[PDB]
């Protein structure tokens, strides 16, 4: 696997309607000064978040919602 | 039977014309009269901003150098065709009758 | 090597065709000829089910095997051309477009000078579709 | 004194443990009490239930489907046995196990239902730091009612083997090909 930290760096907001999933945006924390133009990700979360929630990323370069 | 609509959902006036061309759609393929038509202009960005830091950094001469092109076009819509995706919606009595002429 | 070997430490200037549409994108590759190219990529060879061939998904997974060709033809800085769609077709491309161009860059390509080309008609013929639209 | 600020579970000592993963460090939090039984009002708001170490919640959640079953204090009975067990095993503090066990069982990429047209769609989801902890802990312990349904002679053993070859990342445990899976879809389908 990857595990690369990000912290939750603010709800997003809402989206999906399930009541399930929420759209989240990802800071990486994980750059110890490494070049990033990314350089903030939203990503979609599975169950609840809260701010400054580390969490590992198995993925990067995500748009998340896209036009689909 | 009641006029509805005074100038009928037409920017054609009575007692002028009477026939204007029929202008496609960019949806369904439909035509209609092109006073009748649903105009909208679009101003339809070329990279989202997510991307437009990525692609800007890996320019030089672009993005930086020069601000990006954005593909214009005019989007003659049918009625049916608006109103599915909801850009034009039914509106109270008051509120129908007003217009914001030519300008967003 | 099979590149540059005589414009080798210097900047290259492809061009890169970039075709999105609803049914696949594209992704080609030219030399500021277009007489002459060394790559043909499609969405559908990446990924597989038809409606996924034209997603967001399958741009950048193919845009990878850009860089990974570009790199042995001596192809170093990329100009880039979108196109939408026929002149009897919309004036939007589909969603396999803004996936492309990030995923190059991401991958250490250069990019400069990005254009918009496609065909748009003076006027043309009749557009397909009925008078009464597709319903 | 030696037993005002000693803490133990009655000589397994929290001083050893460190957090293994980083992504995970506010919902694995370190036992201090002698029992993992419980007694306080464990929920009434959001975050709560991440005030608490994995080892109190496991043991909450480890069985089920009732007929007289005995409960809290019944299920301690089995958590002495399988930490005696453990630590043989691995020749280590079990509870440090437990602490791996955990993290490296939990789907950490899910990709769900979301889709509309008369059909669905996925896409890569990530999954958020206490569904992690939550959904390791039940695959896990469901793992072990299926062990002993009709089968095996093993009454507490069973935790103990899942606890190990979870840690270890093999594919014997219940939990991790749940992670491995999932992550075939999600990590070949965005």
């Amino acid at each position: 696997d990857q595990a690369q930290v990000g912290l939750i760096i603010k709800v997003l907001g809402r989206t999906g309607s399930r009541g399930n999933v929420t759209q989240v945006r990802v800071r990486l924390m994980a750059e110890e000064g490494s070049p990033d133009a990314n350089r903030t990700i939203v990503r979609n979360v599975k169950g609840p978040c809260k701010e400054g929630d580390m969490l590992s990323l198995m993925e990067t370069e995500r748009e998340a919602r896209r036009l689909r | 039977m009641t006029t509805k609509r005074r100038n009928h959902g037409r920017a054609k006036p009575p007692c002028s014309r009477g026939r204007t061309r029929p202008v496609h759609c960019f949806n369904c393929g439909r035509l209609a009269p092109k006073d009748k038509a649903v105009g909208r202009f679009v101003v339809r960005r070329m990279l989202d901003q997510a991307s437009a830091r990525d692609v800007a950094e890996a320019s030089n001469v672009y993005g930086a150098g020069f601000p990006m092109p954005k593909l214009y076009m005019k989007q003659r819509f049918c009625i049916a065709c608006a109103i599915h995706s909801r850009t034009v919606r039914a509106r109270p009595t008051d509120m129908r009758k007003r217009r914001f002429t030519t300008k967003v | 090597f099979y590149g540059s070997s005589a414009a080798k430490d210097e900047l290259v200037y492809g061009v890169v065709h970039i075709y999105a549409s609803f049914n696949d994108t594209f992704v080609h590759v030219t030399d500021m000829s277009g007489r002459e190219t060394f790559c043909k990529i499609t969405g559908g060879m990446k990924v597989k089910a038809d409606r996924d061939e034209s997603s967001p998904y399958a741009a950048m997974m193919a845009a990878q095997d850009v860089v990974a060709r570009c790199k042995e033809c001596g192809i170093n800085a990329l100009h880039v051309k979108m196109r939408a769609t026929g002149g009897v077709g919309t004036r939007s491309p589909g969603p396999g477009a803004q996936a492309a161009l990030r995923a190059l860059a991401r991958a250490g390509m250069k990019i400069g000078r990005i254009e918009d080309v496609t065909p748009i008609p003076t006027d043309s013929t009749r557009r397909k579709g009925s008078r009464r639209g597709r319903r | 004194m030696s037993a005002k600020a000693p803490k133990l579970f009655n000589k397994w000592s929290y001083e050893n443990l460190q957090t293994t993963e980083i992504a995970l460090s506010d919902h694995i939090s370190k036992t201090a009490t002698y029992v993992p039984h419980s007694a306080g009002r464990w929920q009434k708001k959001r975050f709560r239930k991440a005030r608490i170490p994995i080892v109190e919640r496991l043991t909450n959640g480890l069985m089920f489907k009732g007929r007289g079953n005995g409960k809290k204090l019944q299920a301690v009975r089995l958590v002495k046995h399988t930490l005696e067990i453990i630590h043989l095993l691995t020749d280590q503090n079990p509870l440090q196990v437990v602490i791996d066990a955990v993290s490296k069982g939990a789907p950490r990429e899910d990709s769900t239902r979301v889709g509309s047209g008369g059909v669905v769609r996925r896409q890569a989801v990530d999954v958020s730091p206490m569904r992690r902890v939550n959904e390791a802990i039940y695959l896990m312990c469901k793992g072990a009612r299926e062990a002993a349904f009709r089968n095996l002679k093993t009454l507490p053993e069973c935790l103990a083997d899942e606890i190990v070859n979870a840690s270890k990342g093999s594919s014997n445990s219940y939990a991790i090909k749940k992670k491995d899976e999932v992550e075939r879809v999600a990590k070949a389908n965005r």
